[PDB]
C-alpha cells in the first residue's frame, strides 16, 4: 500500500497498491474563510454578495437562491420582469458554468484545446454581466425583492445575437470529445454510481440524473417562472462519467432553449418589488419625496427587519442543489446561515466512487462532479 | 573539411530545435483561436533566443543529488545520443554512409532510455525515480513494434543502407504498400518521444540550464523521428546533379509531418498509462505480428524480392 | 419531460459491423477530430492587441472610487456616512467635523482598497452622487500601502476622471 | 469576415459545417455602444388613492 | 493570421536545409567535382585503393582515362 | 484572391507612409493594419477605428512617444488613455471627444497623469485628520 | 566597462521579461479571471508568457484568491522552491489583504504577510485585462534592474 499525500486547491491523501486506488481521502478546508459566520454580521443585503464568492462560476444562481429565501422569510415576491430576467440570467449562468465544468474536465486529462474555444463564449457572457452590472462575475445583480437594475436598452438583441450561433459552438466540442475513442476511454464506466447509492450519499443535479433518477428542482420544485418554459432534463443510463458528461452537454442545449423563450415573453414592467420598505426607490424618487429618502436611509443603514423564522430554500444551481438553511431572529441581520453546497456531499462520495479504479481515473471523477471548493469550503 | 560539415549538421539542428519552439506555441495558438507569441520580435521570432537566454542565467538549483556523477552523465548521454542519431541521415547524402546505418539508429535509439532511468537514480527520491521506471516501461515497449515494423519495411528495401530507402522509393513512396505500418509506424514514434496523446510524463508529475539541455535533445528527437518517417515512407527522388532539390522536397515533408505532431497535440485528450500499454501490447504487437509475416511472404511470392545491395 | 442522453442499441448487421470495424481500424472519428482543429488554424483568431486594444466595457462598470463636486467645486459628500454604513467589507472610515463656513463636511474618508470588494454598494447608498466607482482599472500598484487611499488620493480622482465619470453618469442615471 | 474564399471553403470542408453563417467574431450585428435614455415603467403601487400601506 | 506562423516555420525549413545542403557542396569540392566514392563492401574498397595508386598523385577521385593508354 | 492578398500588403506599407513608419509601427505595436484616423490627443496619441474589423479590433491607439517628460517609444501603457478617449476606446460610448467633447470644468485635470506608482511621485497614505488629545505644556518658570 | 554592463543589463533584462513563465495558485475567484488571461481574447502567451509551468521552471508567482492559515505553509514552501530571480503577483482583494474576508478567523490579512510581493492588483476579481496591465508592469519592473550595474560599482 503505497501511500501519496497528492475549482481552488485540494490534498488528496491516497492509498494505493500497483495502478489501484484503495483509499481516497479528500483533506480540505484550504479555502474555508469563515463565510456563514461573517454572514451574522452583516445585514441581509450585505450579505448578498458572499453568495457570488461561493460557486464562484454560477455567480447569479448562487445570488438566485439566496434572494428567494430572503423573499420567503419576507413574504414577498418578486415582480414578474425581475423573475423573466432572473431565469434569463440563471440560465445564461448554466451555460457559463457547464464550459468550464466540461472543457477543464477536458482539460485535466489533456483535452486542452476546446477550453479556449468556450472561454471566448465564456467571454461573451461575461459582457453581458458587466452590462447589466458593472462587473463580469461577481455582479450581486439579483437581489432578496428583484433585480438591482433594468436592462440597458440592446443587450436583449445582442443576448441573441450570442444565442443563435451558441448551439454549434457545442456542436464543435461535441465533435472534438463526444465519439472520440480516447475520450470514451478515461469516461466510459469509470465512477460509476448506483441510482441507490446517489440518494443516500447526498447527490443531487447530475450526480442523480446521469443514473436514471428522474429529478430536476426546475421541474419538480420550480421558482420564479420556470414553470412557464418549456425543456427536456437530460437522462443517463450507465451512470458513469461519460453518461454525466453527456448530459452536461445536453443540458447547455436545453439552457439556449430556455434562453430563448426568455428573450420572447420578457415582460415589460418593473424589476424590484414595489414595496419601499424592502427594496430602494428609485433615485430621483429619494431626492424628491420624504418617504422615499428616510426609507433609503434606512434601508441602506440598518437594512430591512425580516420576520422571525426559518427556512430552507434550494434551486437546481448548475452544479446541483443549492440551498441555504437561513434563520431570522426578526432582526435586520440574519441570525444563522447554513449554506448547502452540492460539491460538498460530491467530494465526500470520492472514496467511494474511485473503488476499483487507477490513480489517473480519480483526475476524471473529480472532474465529473463538478468541484468548486469556494461553495465545499465556504 | 570534416570537422566544417559536422558543425554544419550540429548548430542548424540547435536553431531548428529552437525555432521549434516558437512554431510549437503559434501553431497551437492558432488551433485554439489565439495567436502565440507575436510581441516578441517580429511575429515572435525572437521568442526562442529570449528563452533561451532566460533559462540559461536562470538559477541553477541542485537539490540534494543521490549520484553526482549519474546528474551530469544523464543530460550529456541524452544530447549527445541526440545528436548522433542525424550522422547517417541521407539529405541526400549523409554525413557517414553507414553499411548498416538503420542498425544503428535502433541501436542508437535504444540507449536513449539511459538518461531516463539515470536521471531517476540521479532525483534521490522514490517517486521521480518511479515516474522514470514507468516512462522506461513505455519507451522500451514501443520499441518493439517500431523495430518490427523497421524490418518489415526493409524486407522490401533490401538493405540496411538508409540511402537504398531512396532508391527504393524512386517510383513510388513506400506508403502506398505499407501504409497500415506507416499507421502504426507514426504512432509508434509519438509514444516514443513521449508525445501527446502519450505525453505521460507530463501528465503523471502534475497529478534553468540542464532541463533546457534535455528539452533540445527531446526536441532534436522529435525532428529527427519525422525525418525518418520521411525518408522510410514518402521517399524524395534524388538527381545527382540537383541535390538541393532533394533537400527542399525532403525538408518541406520533415516540416510536415513535424508540424502533424502538433497538430495531433491540439486535437485529443490524454492515454491512461494501462490504457497506452494495451494499445501496443493487445493492440500493435499482434498486428505488426502478422504484417511481419506478411511481408516476408509477399516479395517472395510476387517475385518482387529487392537486390541485396 | 426528460430525454435519454446515451440509450441506444447498435445495429448488428453486417453491414453496420463493417463499419463500426472500420472506424476502429482505419481511426475515422479521430481523423474527423484533427478536420476541426484544421478548421480552427484558418479561422481569424479572437485575440485584441492590448494595450493598443481594450475590451468592451460599459457605463455601468465599476472600477476605481472617486470622490466628485458641484459643477462649483464644492464637495458632494456631506458626511452622511450611508456609505460606510452598507459597505459589505468595512472599506470605508469616515471622519467629520463642522468645516470653517459651518459646511456638513469630512475630515477622513478612507477606502482600504485592498478590503473592497468593489461591489458598487456605496455609490447606491450616497444619496448626493459623491462616492462612484469610475472607469479606471488599471491602478496597479508596487505596494500594498499606495492602495490604501485616504480623502486626497480619492479627491484626485474625481479631478482626474471627472469628465469620463460624468458622461458615464449621464448614460446610466435613467437606470437607477 | 475577411477569409478569402479559397480558406472559407478549406476550413469549411474540414469542420463539415459552414462556419461563414455563424460566425464567432462580432461585427456590425451586435447594438449601438450609445443608446437612446430608456424611461422605465414604475410598479403597481405608483398610485396617488386606494393604496394604504397596511393593505400591501 | 494563420501566415504570421509561416515565418517561423521559414526559418526551421532553412535550418533543416543547411545540413543537406552543405554535405552535397561538400562532398564535390573535396571530390574533384563529384560525388563522394560509395565503397560499403570490399570489392568496391579495393577499386578505390586502386584508383588512389593509379592517380599519380594519391587521390581516388583522379581520375585517367584512354590518355594513360 | 492571393495576389489581391499580398497587394492589400503592399498597400499597408504605403498606409503608414514608407517602410520606416510600416517598420516603427509594427515594433512598437506589433500590427501594421492602416485605419481611419479619428484623432489626436493633446499628449500625442492617435486614435483609429476600422468597422471591418471585429468587434474588439474596431479601435484602438497608437501612444505617443512622449508624455509628460517621459519616453513612451517603447513603454507604452494602458493608463496613458486620457479619460475622454477613454470612454470611447473601451466603447463606454460610440461618440469620440472630437464630436461629444466632455463637459468643461475648472477643477478638472488639465493635464492627465498615467500610472505613477514606483516612481517619485507615487502615492503615499497618511492620517488626514488632526491630533485630538491636547497635552499639558509644563511652565517654563520654575517654582517647585 | 560600464557601457558594457549597462548593455548586458538591458540583454538579460530584455530575456527575463520577455519569457516570464507563472506558476498561478488558483486559489479561488480569481483564478477565473487569469483563465480569461489565457484565453483568447487576452492570449498571455502572445507575450511570451506561458500558460501554465511547474514550480521549479517558474519566475513568477500569481497569487489568485484568498489565503487561508491552513494554505499558507504550502503556498510558502512553493515560493522557497522557485528558482531565483522570482517574484510574486498579488491578484485580488484577498491576496492584496484579505478583502472581503479580512476579519476572518481563518484567513490571512494578505499573502504579504507569507511572501514579499511585487506588484499588486486590485480588484474583486480584476479584470483579466486589469490582470494582464499588472503582469505588464512587472515587466516594467524588470526592465529597471541593474544587477550588474550595482555589481560593479561594489
Ligand atoms: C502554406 C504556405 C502558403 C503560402 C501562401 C501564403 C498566403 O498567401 O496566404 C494568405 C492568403 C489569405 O489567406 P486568408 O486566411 O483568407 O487571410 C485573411 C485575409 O484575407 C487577409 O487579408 P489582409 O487584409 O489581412 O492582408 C494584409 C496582410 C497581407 O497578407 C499577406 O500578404 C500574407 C502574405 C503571406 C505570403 C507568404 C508566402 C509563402 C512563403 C513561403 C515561406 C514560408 C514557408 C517555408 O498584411 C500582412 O500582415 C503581411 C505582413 C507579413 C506577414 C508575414 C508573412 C511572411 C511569411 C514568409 C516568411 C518569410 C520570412 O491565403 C489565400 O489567399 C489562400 C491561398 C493561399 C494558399 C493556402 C494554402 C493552405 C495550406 C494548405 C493546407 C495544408 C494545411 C496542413
Ligand atoms: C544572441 C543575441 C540576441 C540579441 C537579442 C536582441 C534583443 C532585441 C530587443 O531588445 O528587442 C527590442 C526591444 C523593444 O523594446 P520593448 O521590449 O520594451 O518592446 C516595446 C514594444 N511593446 C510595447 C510592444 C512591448 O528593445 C528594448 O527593449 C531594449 C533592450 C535591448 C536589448 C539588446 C541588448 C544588446
Ligand atoms: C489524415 C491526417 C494525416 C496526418 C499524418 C501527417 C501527414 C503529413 C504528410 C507529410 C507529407 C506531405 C507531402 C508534401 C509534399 C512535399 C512537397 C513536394 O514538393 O513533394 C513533391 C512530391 C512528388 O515528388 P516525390 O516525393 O519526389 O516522389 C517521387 C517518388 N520518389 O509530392 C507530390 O505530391
Ligand atoms: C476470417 C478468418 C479469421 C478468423 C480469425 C478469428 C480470430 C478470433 C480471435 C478472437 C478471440 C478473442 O475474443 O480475443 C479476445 C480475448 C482477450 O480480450 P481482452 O482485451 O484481454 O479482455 C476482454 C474483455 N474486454 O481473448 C484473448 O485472450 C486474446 C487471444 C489471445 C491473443 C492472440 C494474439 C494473436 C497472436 C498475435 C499475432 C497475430 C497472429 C499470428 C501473427
Ligand atoms: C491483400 C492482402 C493484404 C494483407 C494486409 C491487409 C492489411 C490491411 C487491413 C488492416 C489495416 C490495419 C490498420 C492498422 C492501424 C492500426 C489499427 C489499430 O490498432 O487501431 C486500434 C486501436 C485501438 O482501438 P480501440 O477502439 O481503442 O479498441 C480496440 C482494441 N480492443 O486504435 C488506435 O490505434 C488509435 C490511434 C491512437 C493514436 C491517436 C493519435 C493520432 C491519430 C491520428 C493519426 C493520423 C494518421 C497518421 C498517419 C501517419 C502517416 C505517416
Ligand atoms: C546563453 C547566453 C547568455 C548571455 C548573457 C550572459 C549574462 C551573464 C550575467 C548573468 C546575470 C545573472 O543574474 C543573476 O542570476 C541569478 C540566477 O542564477 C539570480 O540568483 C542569484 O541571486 C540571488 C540573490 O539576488 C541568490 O539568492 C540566488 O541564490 C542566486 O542564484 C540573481 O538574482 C540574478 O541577479
Ligand atoms: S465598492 Fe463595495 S466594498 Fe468597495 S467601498 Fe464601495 S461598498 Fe465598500
Ligand atoms: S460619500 Fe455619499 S454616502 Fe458616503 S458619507 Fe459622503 S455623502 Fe454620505
Ligand atoms: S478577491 Fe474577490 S474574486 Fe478574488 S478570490 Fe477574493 S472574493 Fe473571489
Amino acid at each position: 500500500n503505497l501511500t501519496l499525500n497528492f475549482h481552488g486547491v485540494l490534498r488528496l491523501v491516497m492509498e494505493l497498491s500497483g495502478e489501484m486506488v484503495r483509499k481516497c481521502d479528500p483533506h480540505i478546508g484550504l479555502l474555508h474563510r469563515g463565510t456563514e459566520k461573517l454572514i451574522e454580521y452583516k445585514t441581509y443585503l450585505q450579505a448578498l454578495p458572499y453568495f457570488d464568492r461561493l460557486d464562484y462560476v454560477s455567480m447569479m444562481c448562487n445570488e438566485q437562491a439566496y434572494s428567494l429565501a430572503v423573499e420567503k422569510l419576507l413574504n414577498i415576491r418578486p415582480p414578474p420582469r425581475a423573475q423573466w430576467i432572473r431565469v434569463l440570467f440563471g440560465e445564461i449562468t448554466r451555460l457559463l458554468n457547464h464550459i468550464m465544468a466540461v472543457t477543464t474536465h477536458a482539460l485535466d486529462i489533456g483535452a486542452m484545446t476546446p477550453f479556449f474555444w468556450m472561454f471566448e463564449e465564456r467571454e461573451k457572457m461575461f459582457e453581458f454581466y458587466e452590462r447589466v452590472s458593472g462587473a463580469r462575475m461577481h455582479a450581486a445583480y439579483v437581489r432578496p425583492g428583484g433585480v438591482h437594475q433594468d436592462l440597458p436598452l440592446g443587450l436583449m438583441d445582442d443576448i441573441y445575437e450570442f444565442s443563435k450561433n451558441f448551439s454549434l459552438r457545442i456542436d464543435e466540442l461535441e465533435e472534438m470529445l463526444t465519439n472520440n475513442r480516447i475520450w470514451r476511454n478515461r469516461t466510459v464506466d469509470i465512477g460509476i454510481v448506483t441510482a441507490e447509492d446517489a440518494l443516500n450519499y447526498g447527490f443531487s443535479g447530475v450526480m442523480l440524473r446521469g443514473s436514471g433518477i428522474q429529478w430536476d428542482l426546475r421541474k419538480t420544485q420550480p421558482y420564479d417562472v420556470y414553470d412557464q418554459v418549456e425543456f427536456d432534463v437530460p437522462i443517463g443510463s450507465r451512470g458513469d462519467c461519460y453518461d454525466r458528461y453527456l448530459c452536461r452537454v445536453e443540458e447547455m442545449r436545453q439552457s439556449i432553449r430556455i434562453i430563448s423563450q426568455c428573450l420572447n415573453k420578457m415582460p415589460p414592467g418593473e424589476i424590484k418589488v414595489d414595496d419601499a420598505k424592502v427594496s430602494p426607490p428609485k433615485r430621483a424618487e429619494m431626492k424628491t419625496s420624504m418617504e422615499s429618502l428616510i426609507h433609503h436611509f434606512k434601508l441602506y443603514t440598518e437594512g430591512y427587519q425580516v420576520p422571525p423564522g426559518a427556512t430552507y430554500t434550494a434551486i437546481e444551481a448548475p452544479k446541483g442543489e443549492f440551498g441555504v438553511y437561513l434563520v431570522s431572529d426578526g432582526s435586520s441581520r440574519p441570525y444563522r446561515c447554513k449554506i448547502k453546497a452540492p460539491g460538498f456531499a460530491h467530494l465526500a462520495g470520492l472514496d467511494k466512487m474511485s473503488k476499483g479504479h487507477m490513480l489517473a481515473d480519480v483526475v476524471a471523477i473529480i472532474g465529473t462532479q463538478d468541484i468548486v471548493f469556494g461553495e465545499v469550503d465556504r | 573539411m570534416f570537422m566544417i560539415n559536422i558543425l554544419m549538421l550540429i548548430i542548424p539542428i540547435l536553431l531548428a530545435v529552437a525555432f521549434l519552439t516558437l512554431v510549437e506555441r503559434k501553431v497551437l495558438g492558432y488551433m485554439q483561436l489565439r495567436k502565440g507569441p507575436n510581441v516578441v520580435g517580429p511575429y515572435g521570432l525572437l521568442q526562442p533566443i529570449a528563452d533561451a537566454i532566460k533559462l540559461f542565467i536562470k538559477e541553477p538549483l541542485r537539490p540534494a543529488t543521490s549520484s553526482a556523477s549519474m546528474f551530469i552523465l544523464a543530460p550529456i548521454m541524452a544530447l549527445g545520443l541526440a545528436l548522433t542519431m542525424w550522422i547517417p541521415l541521407p539529405m541526400p547524402y549523409p554525413l557517414i554512409n553507414m553499411n548498416l546505418g538503420v542498425l544503428f539508429m535502433l541501436a542508437m535509439s535504444s540507449l536513449a532510455v539511459y538518461s531516463i532511468l539515470w536521471s531517476g537514480w540521479a532525483s534521490n527520491s522514490k517517486y521521480a525515480l518511479i515516474g522514470a521506471l514507468r516512462a522506461v516501461a513505455q519507451t522500451i515497449s514501443y520499441e518493439v513494434t517500431l523495430a518490427i515494423i523497421l524490418l518489415s519495411v526493409l524486407l522490401m528495401s533490401g538493405s540496411f543502407t538508409l540511402s537504398t530507402l531512396i532508391t527504393t522509393q524512386e517510383q513510388m513512396w513506400l506508403i502506398l504498400p505499407a501504409w497500415p505500418l506507416a499507421m502504426m509506424w507514426f504512432i509508434s514514434t509519438l509514444a516514443e518521444t513521449n508525445r501527446a496523446p502519450f505525453d505521460l510524463t507530463e501528465g503523471e508529475s502534475e497529478l534553468a540550464g540542464p532541463f533546457a539541455l534535455f528539452f533540445m535533445a527531446e526536441y532534436a528527437n522529435i525532428i529527427m523521428m519525422n525525418i525518418f518517417t520521411a525518408i522510410l515512407f514518402l521517399g524524395t527522388s534524388h538527381n545527382p546533379h540537383m541535390p538541393e532539390l532533394y533537400t527542399i522536397n525532403f525538408t518541406i515533408k520533415s516540416l510536415l509531418l513535424t508540424m502533424s505532431f502538433l497538430w495531433i497535440r491540439a486535437s485529443y485528450p490524454r492515454f491512461r498509462y494501462d490504457q497506452l500499454m494495451h494499445l501496443l501490447w493487445k493492440n500493435f504487437l499482434p498486428l505488426t505480428l502478422a504484417l511481419c509475416m506478411w511481408h516476408v511472404s509477399l516479395p517472395i511470392l510476387t517475385s518482387g524480392i529487392p537486390p541485396q545491395t | 419531460t426528460y430525454k435519454y442522453v446515451n440509450l441506444r442499441e447498435p445495429s448488428m448487421d453486417m453491414k453496420s459491423v463493417t463499419d463500426r470495424a472500420a472506424q476502429t481500424l482505419l481511426w475515422t472519428e479521430l481523423i474527423r477530430g484533427l478536420g476541426m482543429t484544421l478548421s480552427y488554424l484558418f479561422r481569424e483568431p479572437a485575440t485584441i492587441n492590448y494595450p493598443f486594444e481594450k475590451g468592451p466595457l460599459s457605463p455601468r462598470f465599476r472600477g476605481e472610487h472617486a470622490l466628485r463636486r458641484y459643477p462649483s467645486g464644492e464637495e458632494r459628500c456631506i458626511a452622511c456616512k450611508l456609505c460606510e454604513a452598507v459597505c459589505p467589507a468595512q472599506a470605508i472610515t469616515i471622519e467629520a467635523e463642522p468645516r470653517a463656513d459651518g459646511s456638513r463636511r469630512t475630515t477622513r474618508y478612507d477606502i482600504d482598497m485592498t478590503k473592497c470588494i468593489y461591489c458598487g454598494f456605496c455609490q447606491e447608498a450616497c444619496p448626493v452622487d459623491a462616492i462612484v466607482e469610475g472607469p479606471n482599472f488599471e491602478f496597479s500598484t508596487e505596494t500594498h500601502e499606495e492602495l490604501l487611499y485616504n480623502k486626497e488620493k480619492l479627491l484626485n480622482n474625481g479631478d482626474k476622471w471627472e469628465a469620463e465619470i460624468a458622461a458615464n453618469i449621464q448614460a446610466d442615471y435613467l437606470y437607477r | 469576415a475577411s477569409a478569402t474564399r479559397f480558406i472559407q471553403w478549406l476550413r469549411n470542408w474540414a469542420s463539415g459545417r459552414d462556419l461563414q453563417a455563424k460566425l464567432q467574431l462580432r461585427y456590425q450585428e451586435i447594438s449601438k455602444r450609445t443608446q437612446p435614455p430608456p424611461k422605465l415603467p414604475v410598479g403597481p403601487s405608483h398610485k396617488l388613492s386606494n393604496n394604504y400601506y397596511c393593505t400591501r | 493570421m494563420w501566415f504570421e506562423v509561416l515565418p517561423g516555420i521559414a526559418v526551421m525549413g532553412v535550418c533543416l536545409f543547411i545540413p543537406g545542403m552543405a554535405t552535397a557542396r561538400i562532398h564535390r569540392f573535396s571530390n574533384g567535382g563529384k560525388e563522394k566514392r560509395v565503397a560499403h563492401y570490399p570489392y568496391q574498397w579495393y577499386l578505390m585503393e586502386r584508383d588512389r595508386r593509379v592517380s599519380g598523385v594519391n587521390r581516388s577521385y583522379v581520375s585517367k582515362g584512354l590518355e594513360n593508354i | 484572391e492571393l495576389l489581391q492578398v499580398l497587394k492589400r500588403g503592399l498597400q499597408q506599407v504605403s498606409g503608414h507612409g514608407g517602410l520606416r513608419g510600416y517598420l516603427r509601427v509594427l515594433f512598437r505595436a506589433n500590427d501594421v493594419r492602416v485605419g481611419t484616423l479619428v484623432g489626436e490627443d493633446k499628449y500625442g496619441n492617435k486614435y483609429y477605428e476600422d468597422n471591418k474589423q471585429f468587434f474588439g479590433r474596431h479601435r484602438w491607439v497608437i501612444y505617443t512617444t512622449e508624455m509628460n517628460g517621459k519616453n513612451t517609444f517603447w513603454d507604452v501603457d494602458g493608463s496613458m488613455v486620457p479619460p475622454e478617449w477613454h470612454r470611447w476606446l473601451h466603447c463606454m460610448t460610440d461618440d469620440p471627444p472630437t464630436v461629444k467633447p466632455p463637459t468643461a470644468r475648472k477643477f478638472i485635470w488639465t493635464n492627465h497623469k498615467f500610472n505613477l506608482s514606483g516612481t517619485p511621485q507615487q502615492y503615499v497614505p497618511y492620517s488626514t485628520t488632526r491630533k485630538k488629545i491636547q497635552e499639558w505644556v509644563p511652565p517654563s518658570t520654575p517654582y517647585k | 566597462g560600464e557601457y558594457v554592463v549597462a548593455k548586458l543589463d538591458d540583454l538579460i533584462n530584455w530575456a527575463r521579461r520577455s519569457s516570464l513563465w507563472p506558476m498561478t495558485f488558483g486559489l479561488a475567484c480569481c483564478a477565473v479571471e487569469m483563465m480569461h488571461m489565457a484565453a483568447p481574447r487576452y492570449d498571455m502567451d502572445r507575450f511570451g508568457v506561458v500558460f501554465r509551468a511547474s514550480p521549479r521552471q517558474s519566475d513568477v508567482m500569481i497569487v489568485a484568491g484568498t489565503l487561508t492559515n491552513k494554505m499558507a505553509p504550502a503556498l510558502r514552501k512553493v515560493y522557497d522552491q522557485m528558482p531565483e530571480p522570482r517574484y510574486v503577483v498579488s491578484m485580488g482583494s484577498c491576496a492584496n489583504g484579505g478583502g472581503y474576508y479580512h476579519y476572518s478567523y481563518s484567513v490571512v490579512r494578505g499573502c504579504d504577510r507569507i511572501v514579499p510581493v511585487d506588484i499588486y492588483v486590485p480588484g474583486c476579481p480584476p479584470t483579466a485585462e486589469a490582470l494582464l496591465y499588472g503582469i505588464l508592469q512587472l515587466q516594467k519592473k524588470i526592465k529597471r534592474e541593474k544587477r550588474l550595474r550595482i555589481w560593479y560599482r561594489r
